[PDB]
């Protein structure tokens, strides 16, 4: 050996490359990390490496000869047959399903746990066929001592008497014989984990490197079990991982993980039979006369003190028949440290049965220090089946901590499950009705061009639209013609009666602007009908709704016209009333558009003039609730299916193990370019961003996937020519910029001249990638071909947490790609987490059912039946709540309801107990009066709120904030801190802006609060006032302020006026 | 009955109460027959 | 010995599932005059936590279902802290007593069996009339003793009902012997059994210790009380049924391979 | 705004490397430290400080598990010390590093200064190519006598 070390230390010994044994890995690796897909991309990754450098340079050390290297000067077929051999022994040790047709090689979850712990491909196959669900503690050890990085370790002959002396004293049995190495390196790890005393230095270090393989070895091994769901063999893998993190055993003290313990202490607590439970309930001098130590009683206390130990409580809702949503509250009850939690606690949370054996539900929470001492409520989807348990248990485990894991029962004894959901109106097989299947020409006219036949829901559904006038609850996908359904509903309300009044309420502000925009050129351009669009002024919506009479209106305008449904003789004098995507009640503006429909229920059957009711939505499972409630017929109920949808939709999910979302959003950018690439070539997409300012990023990032590869500005289908008077109109340098290479953005901060541009170019077929904004999903008046939904959900800084989206714009996102002639199928591929991606995944093919939600918002709807006279009792607010949708959803789900039977007796105390705790949040805000606990009267204060569209706990703030000597610094801040401004968006990134913007505000601001909305609305209140510049984030903020701002100053003069105030109503 | 009839809270704390005492009674009387049950059981063995 | 055995205990127990997919029932000497509705997940989970030689002991707390008074359905299965040999079983005489409890009716005690045997145990017949004769809440036609014995490859199991005479043969007799003066072939009855498929049956665990007391019988007291509660029960040969097993051990210039793949 | 990744190959040295760096460039107040711990931890590191002096192994699994994919962009000097051992054990490691940072200036086109520094050995030129070095004025061999 003097050669090489001669060579060594007078520069003689070149460096061999000898990649060529970690060259699996490391295609796996690429693999996982999405730098290679095809053998092309893992041909090019190799070559850049110095692996291919040493075999150009010198072939012979490469075992390449000369005529591998005349034949091959750029070494081409040798990195081609290296990736070929290394995508066999992927796909021979099940880490990568590598195709040798194509060459593709997709990573899968074991190639991807072997990439992420640094395990070999061997080690990983060993993992995947040695892991059990049913394997014990005995045979865990087994297989992880059986894997690829201990196969060089042998046992040696001069160790075995130390192997048999350390066999008698392991607490963890080995089947296997002495001379095994697996059973030497399985009685190591016990060993170590147990701190024995070894006597060799080299079976020392042996059992340091078997350590240190296992601690990966048992990482990877319960990244493996959570992925398979075997729930007993995952609590195993994490108690063997917590064994060998804290080097102790299972079986000992929780005081011998922290540093700061003596070792005489912990072996006197581990001497006596107590639990650690017991010791958390005893004080700092109890602990220490029970443990004999009163000197040390006080750290043992502060010890049981800063250990993790958190509060789990567990609350269950059935929402179907199948699936039910569980919130989890984790209140931590531990004193928070640096020193012994550190600046976050990982915990990991397994929802599973009965059984433990198979994990229903497996996700992550990280408790940050700054979110520390505050329970966080986490919302997953709990499956259930016929078999139903007696109850499910809740494992909360910690990730660092050992012997540290909260168990919940979750019992499901007494839970009110709903029915079962009836099977949907299916499509009838029958002949197309032609355009001259209508009577009137001037209907016909207005649909002739557009197609010369109708849906064939649409034919289906006009024998009981166009033929007849009753309630009809049309459940169709968003794409199935619901629009065209609405126009033949509107055609026979005019040939019924020329002068109807059909009144089209909406939920979404932009949806029943392009509704009023259609039918100003279809009603009034082709039929000449008095199409208007309700306004937020109460003023001037009497006159529209009497001189209009197609009048597109929202539940949140409409509430004003139908508490004054009594008085306003022009909204009682309806002909028909469409309901547009009422599928939504469950959500925003979902009580509101219950109360407007329980409203119109009333005046339908109360002024001898029975409305057309339309409710057009999406399909229901329990659409015979929503068919009673809104008084539709069994005949008139045309609720289709969810795959009865003209456009076929290929919905795609696409799960990330990724607990930041930051990190989810950044990892997703070149997945949902591949997927753009592979699924819709030649077709515009629209990629639904989570947040408006992401949106130019996600953009940005589908151009450098686009300009890295050869398809560099694939995305422009037309040529500059055509597009530089396109970007010449734009503001933002980067959207034209983008836009250039055929990547529109469009977000709420955006323009709506420019984002009007960049829809007319993406329907033209300039652009083929349209990175649009999560709030823009329901407002987009543009059908592509695929949908890539990437990250859908929302950091809110109100909470500061990571809320997922709803399934109301989940389906208008996989709705919106819905072309009829463009496309022939529409492909929606939602990226999101793994623990979402079954959620998502269950609300697409099946139809989400309607839970009535008004409970929460129950006292506005009482203040306006008191308001108006209508509830004037507890009798009369009784029948005006089983009128609406909540008495039908409570007698279809009493656990979704919050009561404890469907029976009558208690359905009637549920009704009753909620009647008096409106009557009780109404008289304790000072806004109605109850005489004799039986009958209601309306104050002052709550007709004002009624009047001005107010809530009672805004009025009551204003009643009591404003005195006799405020001035306009108090106002505002009164006007600023009502329930109005709640509903300020509060994203990442908008502390700073909120801090800087208070240090140039002309009224200062006493302890201001970065995540609060009041906060933030004062702000945008004083930005307003002294025209102060702001971002465009806060100019949509402040816009949504001052909308209301005017109501709510109108409200504080009335409340000034009413208590006899002139130099406050003055100020105001 | 079908139309939902409001009641008070003390009416309807009244009722539970009444509900409550019911029950009492009915699970006094079932202890008392699963006791004369058992005394019958053990008076045939001995 | 507790030295070699305990290897080959914890060795048998965990190929403890291979024996529950082939489950076999004695369907002969049946009175047909209530039956067993109890599931086979419960027997399952039951089956997996007991040891080939620890006689495991629990007791059954059901109800019955609607319109069918003539058939018992063992919902809950309570395991109370015990330490008994291979002929006996040691259980404490603290009734568990919970919320999910409270709400069925006690159906006696199953306790597992070392060995397939065709007669009833003296022992076991006089600790369930003990048990009858002490808690008034356990009747003489509505408790049972299931005794699940061990089989070659399989699962024996093989229920027994409480004669009133037998009852009074056993609460009178106090040898704990393998043979007392007393007994009779007629104290013991079989009783119908099946299983079942359409409801799961719940798992009742000491929450203060375990339910494997077999390892320290010094811990383990027959007036000890417990509180139960739903949960699931860990295994006979645990690290937490064995205290003295793992904390046992007493309390550096090796290779120091520090920052690796990991 | 920047960050100076240092690969070394052992823990002690990779520690005396960071206390170095933290020695020397206190008055410009950049954060030396190692990145150690879980992948969380790991990632809290890196956000929260600038140099970042870790093992090539250990920096191709955050690479690989993505810990290091949030702060890619910020990461502009990569300081490759003891190039030696790229025949040893962390042979294969480095040059799927180099060839991930290879593949991601040639794709997302991010201009990285890569540093790499080895001892006295032959055929200096394919490592040099390898790491992307210029051979005139990026790459300085030195003899023994230097």
């Amino acid at each position: 050996e003097l050669q090489y070390y001669l060579s060594l230390l007078n520069q003689q010994l070149p460096i061999e490359s000898q990649m060529v044994s970690k060259l699996p890995d490391m295609l796996n690796a690429e693999i996982v990390l999405g730098n290679v897909q095809n053998a092309k991309d893992a041909v090019n990754w190799l070559g850049y490496a110095y692996l291919y450098i040493r075999m150009l340079r010198s072939p012979t050390l490469y075992g390449i000869s000369h005529d591998d290297l005349k034949g091959d000067p750029l070494l081409d077929q040798r990195r081609l047959d290296l990736v070929h051999t290394a995508a066999l022994m992927l796909d021979k040790n099940n880490l990568v399903k590598y195709d040798k047709k194509t060459g593709n090689f997709q990573v899968t979850e074991l190639g991807r746990i072997a990439s992420h712990y640094y395990i070999t491909n061997d080690t990983v196959q060993t993992y995947n066929q040695l892991l059990k669900p049913t394997l014990s503690e005995i045979e865990l050890f087994r297989v992880f001592s059986l894997s690829s990085e201990f196969k060089n370790i042998t046992v040696r002959e001069e160790e075995k008497l130390e192997l048999q002396k350390l066999l008698e004293r392991v607490p963890i049995p080995v089947k296997e014989s002495i001379e095994e190495p697996s059973a030497k390196i399985n009685v190591l790890l016990q060993a170590f984990i147990s701190q024995l005393k070894l006597e060799g230095f080299a079976l020392m270090a042996d059992m340091v490197y078997v350590t240190q393989s296992a601690g990966r070895l048992m990482r990877a091994i319960f990244e493996i079990v959570l992925n398979r769901g075997w729930a007993q063999l995952t609590d195993k893998t994490l108690n063997l991982c917590k064994m060998i993190d804290k080097r102790m055993w299972q079986s000992m003290c929780p005081l011998r993980q922290f540093r700061k313990l003596p070792e005489e202490v912990v072996k006197k607590i581990e001497k006596k039979n107590f639990p650690f439970e017991r010791l958390y309930d005893l004080n700092h001098n109890e602990i220490g006369e029970l443990i004999r130590m009163p000197k040390m009683g006080k750290t043992i206390h502060k010890y049981v003190h800063l250990f993790p130990k958190l509060e789990l409580s567990v609350h269950l809702q059935p929402i179907t028949r199948s699936t039910l949503k569980v919130e989890l509250t984790i209140t931590p009850d531990f004193q928070w440290d640096e020193k012994v939690h550190g600046s976050s606690e990982a915990f990991w949370i397994l929802v599973e049965d009965v059984d433990s054996e198979v994990i229903l539900h497996h996700e992550y929470f990280l408790l940050k220090a700054k979110y520390a001492q505050d329970e966080h409520l986490i919302t997953f989807f709990v499956p259930v089946f016929e078999p139903l348990p007696p109850q499910y248990f809740i494992r909360v485990v910690s990730d660092r901590w050992l012997s540290c894991e909260t168990q919940l029962p979750v019992s499901f004894r007494h839970l009110i499950l709903p029915e079962k959901y009836p099977p949907p109106t299916e499509l009838l097989d029958l002949q197309p009705l032609p355009v001259s299947a209508l009577r009137n020409s001037a209907f016909e006219s207005l649909y002739q061009d557009k197609f010369p036949f109708f849906n064939p829901i649409q034919t289906q559904v006009f024998n009981t639209v166009y033929n007849s006038d009753d309630n009809v609850f049309v459940g169709a996908p968003t794409g199935s013609g619901k629009t065209i359904c609405a126009e033949f509903a509107i055609l026979r309300m005019l040939l019924q009666s020329s002068e109807g009044r059909c009144v089209y309420i909406t939920p979404m502000e932009a949806l029943a602007e392009q509704v009023y925009m259609d039918w100003y050129e279809k009603f009034q351009d082709r039929l000449n009908k008095k199409v208007v669009l309700l306004t937020g002024e109460t003023s001037t919506d009497l006159k529209l709704l009497g001189k209009g009479n197609i009048i597109i209106s929202t539940p949140e305008k409409w509430d004003i016209l139908s508490r004054r449904w009594k008085q306003r003789k022009n909204v009682q004098n309806i002909n028909l009333f469409v309901v547009d995507e009422v599928h939504l009640i469950g959500g925003e503006n979902g009580p509101v558009l219950e109360v407007i429909c329980s409203r119109m229920r009333y005046i339908s059957s109360q002024i001898e003039r029975p409305i057309r009711i339309v409710a057009l939505s999406s399909s229901l499972s329990n659409a015979k609730d929503v068919a009673h409630w809104l008084g539709c017929s069994a005949t008139s109920t045309f609720n289709f299916h969810p795959n009865v949808r003209p456009v076929p939709l290929e919905l795609h999910i696409q799960g990330f193990n990724i607990s930041h979302t930051q990190t989810r959003l950044l990892s997703m950018a070149k997945p949902v370019y591949h997927a753009i690439t592979k699924h819709s070539p030649k077709k515009p997409v629209i990629v639904f961003v989570p947040s408006r300012k992401q949106t130019r990023l996600t953009a940005i990032d589908i151009l450098t996937t686009c300009a890295a590869d050869i398809q560099r500005q694939r995305f422009l289908h037309c040529t500059e020519k055509d597009l530089i008077p396109y970007l010449e109109k734009l503001s933002d340098s980067t959207l034209k910029e983008t836009l250039l290479n055929g990547v529109g953005y469009l977000h709420e901060g955006l323009s709506p001249m420019e984002r009007r541009l960049v829809e007319q170019l993406f329907s033209s077929g300039a652009i083929q990638v349209v990175v649009a904004s999560r709030s823009l999903c329901w407002g987009m008046n543009v059908a592509a071909h695929l949908v890539i939904i990437m990250d859908t959900q929302y950091y809110n800084g109100k909470i500061h947490a990571y809320v997922d989206y709803p399934i109301y714009d989940v389906l208008q996102m996989v709705g919106h790609a819905n072309r009829p002639l463009q496309d022939d199928e529409g492909r929606c591929v939602i990226m999101c987490q793994g623990s979402k991606k079954d959620f998502f995944k269950k609300f697409l093919y099946e139809p989400l059912p309607v839970e009535s939600h008004l409970d929460h918002c129950m006292h506005d709807h009482f203040n306006a039946e008191i308001v108006t006279k209508t509830i004037e009792n507890k009798q009369d607010a009784v029948d005006y709540l089983t009128w609406t949708f909540l008495y039908r959803r409570m007698t279809q789900n009493p656990n979704y309801y919050n009561l404890q039977g469907i029976s009558h007796r208690h359905l009637s105390d549920h009704l009753s107990e909620l009647v008096e705790q409106t009557l009780s949040d109404l008289e304790q805000s000072k806004c109605i009066s109850i005489e004799d606990e039986m009958d209601v009267a309306p104050l002052n204060l709550g007709m004002i709120a009624a009047y001005y569209y107010i809530n009672y706990t805004t009025i009551e703030l204003f009643s009591m904030s404003l005195n006799a000597k405020t001035k306009v610094r108090g106002l505002i801040e009164i006007i600023s801190n009502a329930a109005e401004y709640e509903n300020i968006p509060i994203r990442h990134h908008e502390d700073n802006l909120l801090r800087q913007l208070a240090q140039k505000v002309p009224h200062k601001l006493n302890n201001p609060k970065f995540n609060d909305p009041h906060v933030k609305t004062n702000l945008l209140l004083q930005a307003h006032l002294s025209r102060m510049q702001l971002s465009a984030e806060l100019q949509s903020d402040t816009e949504e302020i001052l909308s209301k701002a005017i109501r709510l100053i109108q409200a504080c003069v009335d409340v000034l006026s009413s208590n006899g105030w002139l130099s406050p109503a003055l100020a105001a | 009955e079908a139309k939902p009839k409001f009641l008070s809270k003390a009416e309807r704390e009244a009722e539970a109460l009444k509900r409550r005492q019911q029950e009492v009674e009915e699970r006094q009387r079932m202890l008392e027959e699963e006791r004369k049950k058992r005394k019958q059981f053990q008076d045939l063995g001995r | 010995s507790s030295k070699t055995e305990w290897r080959v205990r914890a060795i048998s127990a965990a190929n403890l599932h291979l024996r529950t997919n082939h489950i076999y029932v004695s369907s002969d000497d049946i009175k047909e005059t209530y039956t067993y509705i109890l599931p086979k997940n419960v027997l399952k989970k039951f089956i997996c936590i007991s040891d080939l030689r620890a006689q495991i002991a629990g007791y059954l707390y059901g109800v019955s279902p609607p319109d069918n008074p003539q058939v018992k359905e063992i919902r809950c299965i309570v395991m109370v802290p015990q330490w008994g040999t291979h002929q006996t079983v040691h259980l404490p005489g603290q009734l568990p007593q919970h919320e999910y409890l409270k709400e069925m009716e006690p159906l006696g005690w199953i306790h597992t069996q070392p060995n397939e045997s065709p007669q009833l145990s003296p022992q076991d017949v006089t600790t369930h009339a003990k048990i009858m004769a002490d808690n008034p809440s356990w009747d003489g036609e509505k408790t049972i003793i299931i005794t699940c014995s061990f089989t070659p490859g399989s699962c024996t199991l093989t229920a027994y009902k409480l004669t009133p005479s037998g009852y009074e043969w056993g609460r009178q007799n106090t040898d704990k012997g393998n043979n007392p003066k007393g007994y009779l072939p007629s104290h013991y009855e079989r009783v119908q059994m099946l299983l079942s498929d359409r409801f799961l049956g719940f798992f009742m665990v000491p929450a203060q210790s375990s339910w494997n007391y077999n390892f320290m019988g010094v811990r383990h007291d027959p007036n000890m009380k417990y509180e139960l509660q739903l949960a699931n029960p860990k295994e006979f040969y645990h690290e937490v049924h064995r205290p003295s097993h793992f904390l046992n051990f007493a309390l550096v210039y090796s290779a120091d391979r520090e920052d690796l793949y990991a | 705004d920047f960050k100076i990744i240092y690969i070394a190959p052992m823990r002690s040295l990779v520690q005396e490397m960071v206390g170095s760096f933290g020695k020397r460039l206190a008055t410009y107040g950049i954060t030396v430290a190692e990145l150690t711990g879980d992948h969380q931890l790991c990632k809290e590191e890196i956000s929260a400080t600038q140099i970042i002096v870790c093992t090539p192994e250990k920096w191709d699994i955050i690479t690989r598990k993505g810990g290091e994919r949030t702060y890619t962009q910020l990461v502009r000097l990569i300081i490759l010390d003891e190039i030696h051992l790229l025949h040893d054990d962390r042979g294969p490691v480095l040059e799927a590093l180099v060839a991930r940072a290879i593949r991601n200036i040639e794709m997302t086109q991010e201009d990285v200064r890569l540093i790499g520094l080895s001892a006295t050995l032959p055929n200096y030129e394919d490592v040099a190519t390898f790491l992307r070095v210029d051979p005139a004025k990026g790459l300085f061999y030195f003899d023994n006598s230097f």
